[PDB]
């Protein structure tokens, strides 16, 4: 079930942590790009919409499937305060 | 994992 996320990064930035990319795979096979943990209060968190074990599928149309971490890691470090997720739920 |  796949979901529209859309935030505003704050002082502590947008409030998660993500892991797996290909080559770095967080589960065997599955070189996604997954939430790992949402931090206490945080955009995400406030939002309440992200969840640790989301897939991300998309943040602002730059595509987030089949990535390296650091090419995640780019695309959502370069965000502005406006930040549009689309993930898959397990 | 990273922090974001």
């Amino acid at each position: 079930k796949i979901m529209e996320i859309k935030l505003i990064k704050g002082p502590k930035g947008l409030g998660f942590s993500i892991a797996g990319g290909v080559g770095n795979q967080h589960i065997p096979g599955d070189n996604s790009i997954y939430v790992t943990k949402i931090i206490e209060g945080g955009a995400a968190h406030k939002d309440g919409k992200l969840q640790i074990g989301d897939k991300l599928l998309a943040v602002n149309s730059v595509c987030l499937e089949e990535v390296t971490h650091e090419e995640a890691v780019t695309a959502l470090k370069n965000t502005s305060d406006f930040v549009y997720l689309k993930v898959a739920k397990p | 994992a990273t922090g974001l």
